[PDB]
């Protein structure tokens, strides 16, 4: 190579983490300003020009706010759960292609990597809620466990239908395969279902049961203050963007367009971000449109509506592939 | 339950309709179920709100609307000569519903019936306006002022010195509010 | 002194810009309080979002009458609110008991229970009067000496 | 009294006059699905009277510091997992002794207390107290006051329903309709603050009419608002009525039968939701109601969904009444023309002797109300709001008792909620439309 | 409020007054402001009567 | 004790006794009241209707004191020790001046000598300048101008300066204090206090802070306490090891300490105190006190001279240490072993 | 249990009670009221103390029956807990 | 109807003095049985002996009542105070307001002002 391995690895990680953590801060302001417009409001417009420094004041305010360790709380776990949720939520950005193979890890199995990292971070929510040893946080954590028993099979079922078309499990190859057609056209029911599960996966509304404010006070994060609360917020909003990126990876062609490398690489980055930003809007639009579902009804919806339909596609879709001679070669090509 | 006499005509509900009596087509019913149709309409209605003017005003640079009858902080008022209008009748002390007014009077050096004490406990007041309603001479009024929040509660115990100072400062509105609202009183 | 002021500036600017009151309210003053969250005043445009939990709250606004049956609960959730913390007393009832001052069941002002940083007059204070008291408290934050205080001791 | 010192005849009790059901026609051990195995004693082994007093269900204090508590309620819930086995609402956390304080006030001095009971429905609370004193005063308030009180009575009804229905939707998770409807109520508090000097506690409706006359631009601005308020009702209708998440959160929830709703002291939508046609403004017309046309929304399933559909219809019926009042507003005084009861105009008080004496006596002594007692009830936005006023013949009431609709409703909470989940309790608090200024008094 | 027993009543307890409250405040002989009042005490770190 | 108090300057005070709405007739000034002791004297004076001037430095840390008294009762004045005017403005309406200003450790602008000697000098010189009746200065136990510990020496010289300027000084010497927010029981239940020079074997007669605030209240009413010297100590002698044993029995935690040799620890402790901005519990002199032992100097009045009998620290461990019990042992009754 | 074991602990408890007239009067057939000078409330405390020591719950119906030491001994043997 | 709470007892009149006699003993027993349970619920730092002393004194103030209708009001109040305490509706301040932890002579009263 031309320069050091460690430096190339260094600047690539920075170019991924730093712009993403900046992107996370603006989704929080953007949601507050988007719902307000739907609510005939303005949203943040006085912490920085047009309100563009609001997330930083919120972040800085909490890192200077006193932490409390409850006497009834198992304290090592009280701190371990938010730290697990944050680290393991942010790890999911290590396999996103911002171009063909332009990922921190172009892994051959990056889809399974994302399922492992998301599942491990939800276990922090469960642990932190239980550790608090307060009723509402206890009821919050039990809902989060019910919720993962609801959406995890749904996403894993949905993605397996994308892998049947792509044949790869590598995020770049799936995007490259969509140069034929975006997977939202042939897999239109799967796109709706995967999007529904992603909203449930992120504990976003209408599925905000674990942290519901009108039923529990803050659910799992009710005893959590200062930096611990901020760890859970960055995990949640970083999960929203990551799931919007993954939905764009799997159904909307990823980075596909709708000095010379820099000009080209920019178009891939914009194209992925534009499609991600549209799906980020759909989340915020969804929180603003609907009531909260009841947690019994979310479990029944995933288990008697979504999964029965997804199992039937899992049968139907390969039968269409063998019939039309369109099973993808599973070798390395794209 | 229902009114006595003949029962209301057609108060009894029609017999229930069966599943195969509902006159909706399967294509429509199944389409609405799977396409999430009614909730797409709600999503759209939010979209046209998104492209409507907001309602928001930029307080404190812009203020919401208040009327001449608005009841704000208290002020004691004077005649055009600078003589106090208050004559110590004690009517407002009597009518107060919260006993926030304490008045002590005497004959002044010149033999005038004037107050020696005039206190309003602004943390006992209910801001009803009954005291300005009862005044025979338009002395006690409630200003259009609502922005007078303080650091301590001692700052909310107004004596005659604070209330006359309020009238001395706010007289142009107090006069314009009375002018605009007097015929209705 | 220049650097210790700058830390004080950046600290107080954050406390001002992220001003989260508890979603706690006792009676009709809470009606005017929730009208600051509605489109006309849009309390979020200034960074003010009501948090349900006292663990995620910066300020408690006492918007309502404090009865003797509630005083243990007001004090308990105030203690459970982390530092830095502030109390706004909104209304005559929370100020000095108001119209129920001569009642057998009413605390004659919430500052017999908790310390109070700014008092808003009115029953009810108008939505703008409460905003004026929140602007007093942020002006008090902006003049609060934190890092230059330690430098004096 | 004296006989009670030693043992005497025991005072008869409802248990004594119990009667055995007839076995020929009796069918079933439970004609009610409220007690159909969705309460306590449906699990475990032994009852909680002996050997069970040592254990507890999962008990959680739902409030007071809680959003769904909407204020100052301490609802002690016993949960079997996520299911409610027993609900014990604890109130009195906003009890401030209003009914005792009224006894050391003149009748004028007590009227602002009624502003602060159901404190989203101020002018309606004022009306029920103004109609009880006017009945004991044996006076007939003028026609313009009756039309102002019915028009501001329905402006108040819309204001309450905006707070009630959209707070209830906020609890279930729908945020946006709350924001839209609070611009409309922010519009309507201008009409309050233009006739009175207050956005909330007007002190406007008083025994004898209203305090002042409406200003000369108010009727045109009320009509201008009226020409667009239909669209406001329809866009909130557009997010909830057909929403499938709204329907499955409220349909079949908080079900009360018609015969139990009467036995529970339910009134208003809580009663009309169960299929009973009952409106206090239809059955005992007061003010100008018997001079206007309006429909009465009545549900058929007695659940949270029917109660929601009845309240969204009352938006449209209140706007319908308001239009007729604007059209039928007569000229004349807004105060009964007797200065021994109502204060004289300031002009007359500064110009004439008998006007000054009457102004002086009405603000120091108050007016005397002829001795007697009365129960007076009106269709408040939350149900039958009533007052029992006892009169000495003097200028201070001997007894003022407020019959609050939400006091009667929160008492039937455990009856309709035991067996539902924790979210369904949130749903039932908002459909039952509680303000604890009236509950505690 | 008045102190009237209701024989046969299930769960007859206070509904309006504070928990430890003694007296019946709607009685005429009960004084308007009562007998006691509360404050938070700095030395004891609690509400005292 | 009576309805009439007559002061040294001879002014009478006609008192109405009970409640925060009544007339205690005394105007006190309490320097150093935002610390640990200062609230108990201020609550005692304020809740009996006395005007209390509270000279403060940091605005947000004084706020708990206003709750103690009625409206207009607790007056906050913002002062500095090296601002003589603010000192003089604070004591000149007063009939009693409490000096509770002290610091265990040196700071970058105050040495132990500067906060004890010079701070007392200004406070006492203003007490003399405006002829204030009573002056209760709080020194420490083991205070001695011939001492070698900076704490016990400097608080021993301020004792002599106060008497030399205002001979009617009531000098009060408390033992190490326990209570709510005490730096005695809460440090032994903490996890930061791991370093130590002796084996926690130094002895002292610990005294409840609640009974010391009561003692300072009684010195105002017992005028004969003027010009006297009071040592306010507890009923038993304990080591740091015996106290730490009680704490472990109560919190159920079995805390542990790392012992260091004093020629090694003391230099480090002087570095931590000089490089950290917060009270670290560690400093060169606090290590020196750590090796010293408490002596109750005779010819000094006691709690009995106030007619008070102090209670033992053991009776108070459950009340103050319960927040530190782990959830498993929290629901248990007090140890009472 | 053993009869002598379930009696020895009672004497220590009964003598340990503050205001019995004299510790000698406790016998196997002694009465709380007639002999040991205990009124209604003192006797209820004594059954309460006996139940706590034996770690058993004495029900309202048979709690009243224990007005003498012998009755306490027979109930302790009858109830199967220690 | 709505369920009565955990310790809710139906309000019934005492049949005779024997009835009242047995109820008062039942109430006194139930209170002193619960004193250990009150202590850990309310984190009382005093020992249970003091708590039971206070229960005894409350019962002793109604010792000399010879009226069935006054005893039954009293048996009502204790039932509600017991139910209120055991369900943890009241809090520590209320329970500590119950523990108090007048001049003893004319001359002592005179010299201090009345008391
Ligand atoms: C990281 C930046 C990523 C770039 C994408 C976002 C660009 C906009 C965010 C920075 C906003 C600029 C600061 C600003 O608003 O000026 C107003 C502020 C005024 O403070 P203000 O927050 O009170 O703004 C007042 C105006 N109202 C009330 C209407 C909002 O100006 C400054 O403070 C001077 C600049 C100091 C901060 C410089 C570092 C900013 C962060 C790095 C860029
Ligand atoms: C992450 C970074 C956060 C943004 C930087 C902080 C912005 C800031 O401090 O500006 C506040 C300050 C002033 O804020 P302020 O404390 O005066 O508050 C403004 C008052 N209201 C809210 C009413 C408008 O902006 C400046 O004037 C510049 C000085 C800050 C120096 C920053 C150097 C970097
Ligand atoms: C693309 C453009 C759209 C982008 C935006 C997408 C919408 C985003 C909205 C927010 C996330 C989605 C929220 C879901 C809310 C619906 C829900 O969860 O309600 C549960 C509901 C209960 O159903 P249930 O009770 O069992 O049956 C009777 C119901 N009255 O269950 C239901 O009501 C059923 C919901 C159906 C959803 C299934 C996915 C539909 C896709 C087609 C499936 C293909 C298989 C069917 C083939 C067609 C057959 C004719
Ligand atoms: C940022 C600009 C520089 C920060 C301030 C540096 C000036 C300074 O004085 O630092 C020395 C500081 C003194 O700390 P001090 O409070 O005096 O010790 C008592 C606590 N035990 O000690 C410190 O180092 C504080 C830690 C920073
Ligand atoms: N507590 C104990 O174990 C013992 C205490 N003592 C003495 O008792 C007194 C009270 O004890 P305690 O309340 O626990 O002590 P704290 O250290 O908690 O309080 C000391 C007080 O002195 C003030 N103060 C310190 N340095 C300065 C300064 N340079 N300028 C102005 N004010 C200053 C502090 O104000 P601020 O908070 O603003 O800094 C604080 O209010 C002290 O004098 C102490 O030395 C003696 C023996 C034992
Ligand atoms: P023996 O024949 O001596 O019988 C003794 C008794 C007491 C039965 C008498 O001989 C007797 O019959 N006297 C009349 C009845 C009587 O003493 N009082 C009526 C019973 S009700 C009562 O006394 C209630 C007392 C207060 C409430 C219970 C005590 C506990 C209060 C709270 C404790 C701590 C809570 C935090
Ligand atoms: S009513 Fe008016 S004029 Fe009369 S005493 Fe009161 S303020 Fe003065
Ligand atoms: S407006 Fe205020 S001062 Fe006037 S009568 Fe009403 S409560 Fe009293
Ligand atoms: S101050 Fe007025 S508006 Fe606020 S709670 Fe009290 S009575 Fe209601």
């Amino acid at each position: 190579m031309s320069y050091s391995q460690t430096i190339n690895s260094l600047v690539e990680v920075v170019l991924v983490l730093v712009p993403s953590l900046v992107g996370i801060a603006y989704v929080t302001v953007g949601e507050r300003k988007t719902m307000g417009s739907m609510q005939r409001r303005l949203g943040p417009n006085a912490v920085g020009i047009y309100g563009l420094l609001q997330a930083f004041a919120d972040a800085l305010k909490l890192l200077l706010k006193e932490y409390v360790g409850p006497t009834q709380a198992n304290l090592v776990l009280f701190f371990l759960g938010p730290v697990i949720t944050l680290i393991f939520s942010l790890l999911g950005y290590a396999v996103i292609p911002y171009g063909p193979g332009l990922a921190v890890n172009d892994l051959s199995t990056g889809i399974l990597y994302m399922l492992a990292v998301s599942s491990l971070a939800t276990y922090g929510i469960l642990l932190a809620g239980w550790s608090a040893n307060s009723k509402y946080a206890f009821l919050g954590s039990l809902r989060s466990t019910a919720q993962l028993i609801s959406y995890e099979l749904v996403l894993s079922s949905s993605i397996l239908l994308v892998i049947m078309l792509s044949g790869s499990l590598s995020l770049t190859v799936i995007v490259e395969s969509q140069r034929a057609i975006w997977y939202i056209l042939p897999l239109l029911p799967v796109f709706i279902i995967f999007f529904i599960g992603s909203v449930a996966e992120t504990n976003r509304a209408p599925f905000d049961l674990a942290e519901a404010e009108s039923e529990l006070v803050s659910g799992f994060m009710t005893e959590h203050a200062a930096v611990i609360f901020v760890f859970f917020f960055l995990a949640e909003y970083g999960s929203i963007v990551l799931m919007c990126i993954l939905t764009s990876i799997l159904f909307l062609g990823g980075y596909l367009l709708i000095n010379a490398p820099t000009v080209e690489g920019s178009f891939y980055g914009l194209s992925l971000g534009v499609k991600t930003s549209i799906l980020i809007f759909v989340f915020i639009w969804t929180r603003a449109s609907f009531p909260r579902i009841r947690f019994d009804q979310l479990m029944s919806f995933c288990w008697t509506v979504l999964l029965p339909i997804l199992f039937a596609l899992i049968v139907l879709v390969p039968c269409i592939l063998y019939s039309f001679n369109i099973f993808p070669v599973n070798i390395s090509l794209l | 339950a229902t009114p006595a006499g003949p029962p209301p005509k057609n108060f009894r509900l029609p017999p229930p309709k069966n599943w195969d009596e509902e006159s909706e087509s399967t294509i429509d019913k199944v389409g609405k179920y799977f396409l999430m149709t009614e909730m797409l309409r709600g999503m759209y209605v939010l979209l046209e709100q998104f492209f409507r003017p907001p309602y928001t005003i930029y307080y404190p640079f812009e203020k919401g609307p208040i009327s001449p009858r608005f009841r704000g902080e208290h002020a004691l008022r004077r005649y055009p000569s600078g003589e106090e209008r208050c004559i110590a009748c004690k009517l407002c002390e009597a009518v107060c519903p919260a006993q926030a007014i304490t008045i002590e009077a005497e004959e002044r050096a010149d033999g005038s019936r004037r107050t020696t004490r005039y206190d309003i406990d602004m943390t006992k007041c209910i801001y009803c306006g009954f005291c300005q309603e009862s005044c025979p001479v338009d002395a006690i009024v409630e200003s259009p002022n609502a922005e007078y929040a303080t650091e301590t509660r001692e700052e909310l115990l107004y004596n005659k010195e604070k209330l006359l100072a309020n009238g001395d400062k706010w007289e142009p509105e107090l006069a314009a509010a009375i002018r605009a609202d007097a015929p209705y009183r | 002194q220049y650097a210790l002021t700058t830390l004080d500036i950046i600290t107080n600017w954050a406390r001002q810009g992220s001003f989260w009151p508890m979603t706690f309210g006792l009676a009709c003053c809470a009606v005017e309080m929730m009208h600051l969250s509605t489109p006309r005043y849009d309390q979020d445009r200034l960074g003010i979002i009501f948090r349900a939990s006292p663990r995620q709250s910066d300020v408690m606004i006492v918007a309502g009458t404090l009865t003797n049956k509630m005083a243990p609960a007001l004090r308990q959730v105030y203690d459970q609110m982390p530092d830095p913390r502030w109390v706004i007393s909104m209304g005559s009832c929370a100020n000095g008991g108001g119209y129920y001052h001569y009642s057998y069941s009413v605390v004659r002002g919430c500052d017999r229970i908790v310390p109070v940083d700014v008092y808003v007059p009115g029953c009810p204070p108008t939505s703008e009067a409460l905003m004026y008291g929140i602007f007093q408290l942020q002006r008090k934050m902006r003049n609060t000496k934190i890092t230059r205080m330690w430098y004096r001791k | 009294p004296q006989d009670g010192f030693q043992g005497t005849r025991l005072i008869p009790t409802g248990a004594d006059f119990q009667s055995p059901p007839d076995p020929f026609i009796d069918e079933g051990a439970r004609d009610n699905a409220a007690n159909y195995g969705v309460q306590k004693s449906r699990s475990g082994v032994d009852e909680d009277s002996v050997e069970g007093r040592k254990v507890r269900h999962y008990t959680v204090n739902f409030g007071p510091q809680h959003p769904a508590a909407h204020g100052v309620l301490r609802l002690i819930l016993e949960l079997n997992g996520e299911e409610i086995v027993r609900a014990d609402p604890h109130v009195g956390l906003l009890h401030r002794g209003t009914e005792k304080l009224c006894e050391y006030k003149t009748y004028m001095q007590a009227l602002p207390y009624f502003d602060r009971l159901d404190y989203v429905s101020m002018m309606t609370n004022e009306q029920v107290f103004s109609l009880a004193v006017e009945k004991l005063l044996n006076i007939e308030i003028p026609p313009r006051a009756k039309f102002i009180r019915t028009m501001f009575g329905e402006i108040t009804r819309i204001l309450n329903h905006l707070m009630s229905v959209l707070s209830h939707a906020m609890d279930v998770g729908a945020l946006t309709p709350f924001l839209w409807g609070f611009e409309e109520r922010e519009k309507l508090m201008e009409f309050y603050e233009r006739v009175s000097g207050a956005r909330l506690h007007a002190a406007y409706v008083r025994p004898g009419g209203v305090h002042q006359d409406i200003p000369v631009g108010l009727l045109d601005d009320i009509y201008q608002w009226a020409t667009q308020f239909g669209d406001r009702i329809d866009e909130t209708e557009e997010m909830l009525t057909d929403n499938r998440i709204w329907i499955n959160r409220l349909k079949g929830v908080g079900v009360v039968s018609a015969a139990d709703a009467l036995n529970l002291s339910f009134t208003g939508v809580m009663l009309r939701g169960s299929g009973v046609p009952w409106d206090v403004r239809k059955s005992s017309p007061y003010d100008a109601y018997d001079q206007v046309e309006f429909d009465v929304p009545v549900g058929i399933n007695g659940d949270c969904y029917d109660r929601y559909l009845c309240r969204m219809e009352e938006f449209r019926q209140s706007l319908r009444i308001i239009h007729q009042c604007l059209n039928k507003m007569p000229a004349g005084p807004v105060r009964y023309e007797d200065y021994k009861i109502t204060p004289p105009p300031r002009a007359a008080m500064k110009e004439n002797m008998e006007a000054l004496i009457h102004h002086f006596l009405l603000f120091t002594k108050g007016y005397a109300v002829p001795p007697g007692d009365t129960y007076t009830a009106i269709e408040a936005p939350k149900g039958e709001m009533g007052v029992y006023v006892v009169s000495d013949g003097s200028e201070r009431p001997y007894r003022v008792h407020i019959r609050a609709p939400g006091f009667a409703h929160l008492s039937g909470f455990d009856h309709i909620t035991r067996g539902h989940l924790l979210a369904d309790a949130v749903a039932v608090i908002g459909t039952m439309d509680l303000v604890f200024g009236e509950v505690d008094r | 409020m008045f102190g009237v027993l209701f024989v046969g009543h299930p769960d007859l307890r206070r509904i309006m007054t504070d928990y430890g409250f003694e007296g019946h405040p709607l009685r005429k002989d009960f004084p308007l402001t009562g007998y006691t009042e509360i404050r938070y005490d700095e030395e004891k770190k609690r509400i005292v009567v | 004790i009576s309805d009439i108090h007559i002061t040294r300057t001879g002014k009478p005070l006609i008192r109405i006794q009970g409640g925060r709405s009544s007339l205690g007739e005394h105007t006190a000034t309490v320097f150093g009241a935002t610390g640990q002791l200062g609230r108990y004297i201020v609550n005692r004076l304020a809740r009996q209707g006395c005007t209390v001037i509270v000279p403060y430095r940091e605005e947000m840390a004084k706020r708990h004191l206003k709750v103690s008294g009625d409206l207009g009762r607790v007056i906050f004045m913002e002062f500095d020790l090296r601002n003589t005017q603010s000192i003089e403005e604070s004591v000149r309406h007063s009939d009693v001046v409490y000096n509770l200003i002290g610091r265990d450790y040196p700071t970058k602008n105050f040495s132990l000598a500067d906060v004890h000697i010079e701070g007392t000098e200004r406070i006492v010189e203003a007490v003399a300048k405006y002829d204030v009746d009573r002056f209760i200065q709080v020194s420490t136990y083991n205070a001695n101008p011939d001492s070698t510990c900076e704490f016990f020496r400097t608080k021993g010289i301020a004792e002599k300066v106060a008497r030399h300027v205002f001979p009617e000084t009531t000098i009060v010497r408390p033992a190490p204090m326990f209570g709510f927010e005490d730096r005695l029981l809460l440090k032994l239940a903490s996890v930061t206090n791991l370093f130590t020079s002796n084996h926690m074997r130094e002895k002292f007669w610990p005294v409840h802070v609640n009974e010391v605030g009561e003692a300072l209240e009684r010195m105002l009413y017992d005028d004969s306490t003027a010009g006297q010297t009071f040592e306010l100590y507890g009923p038993r002698q304990y080591s740091m090891a015996q106290i730490a044993e009680l704490v472990d029995r109560e919190i159920y935690k079995k805390r542990r300490h790392i012992n260091l040799p004093k020629p090694i620890l003391q230099p480090l402790a002087e570095l931590i105190n000089r490089v950290l901005w917060w009270d670290t519990g560690l400093s060169r002199d606090q290590v020196e006190r750590e090796f010293h032992d408490q002596v109750i100097d005779p010819t000094a009045k006691t709690f009995k001279d106030l007619g008070m009998e102090p209670t033992d620290i053991s009776k108070w461990t459950y009340h103050y240490l319960l927040p530190y019990r782990p959830s498993t042992y929290y629901d248990l009754p007090p140890s009472t072993e | 249990l053993q009869k002598v074991e379930v009696y020895e602990r009672i004497k220590s408890l009964l003598a340990g009670f503050d205001k019995v007239n004299d510790p000698n009067n406790i016998t196997e057939t002694a009465h709380f009221a007639n002999d040991l000078g205990l009124d209604s409330l003192d006797t209820v405390e004594v059954v309460m103390a006996i139940e706590e020591e034996f770690s058993i719950e004495i029900p309202d119906k048979d709690a009243d029956q224990i007005h003498s030491v012998d009755k306490a001994i027979e109930y302790i043997l009858r109830q199967p807990d220690a | 109807a709505v369920q009565p709470t955990k310790f809710a007892v139906t309000v019934r009149q005492s049949r005779n003095w024997a009835d009242a006699k047995q109820r008062v003993i039942a109430a006194y027993r139930a209170w002193i049985r619960a004193a250990p349970e009150i202590q850990t619920m309310y984190s009382i730092p005093f020992p249970v002996s003091h708590i039971r002393t206070r229960i005894r004194q409350e019962f002793e103030r109604h010792r000399y009542v010879n009226k069935l209708n006054v005893v039954d009001v009293l048996l009502q109040q204790s039932n509600a105070d017991f139910q209120e305490t055991m369900n943890f509706w009241r809090q520590q301040s209320h329970v500590m307001a119950f523990f108090k932890e007048l001049p003893s002579n004319f001359i002592t009263g005179f010299l201090e002002g009345r008391n």
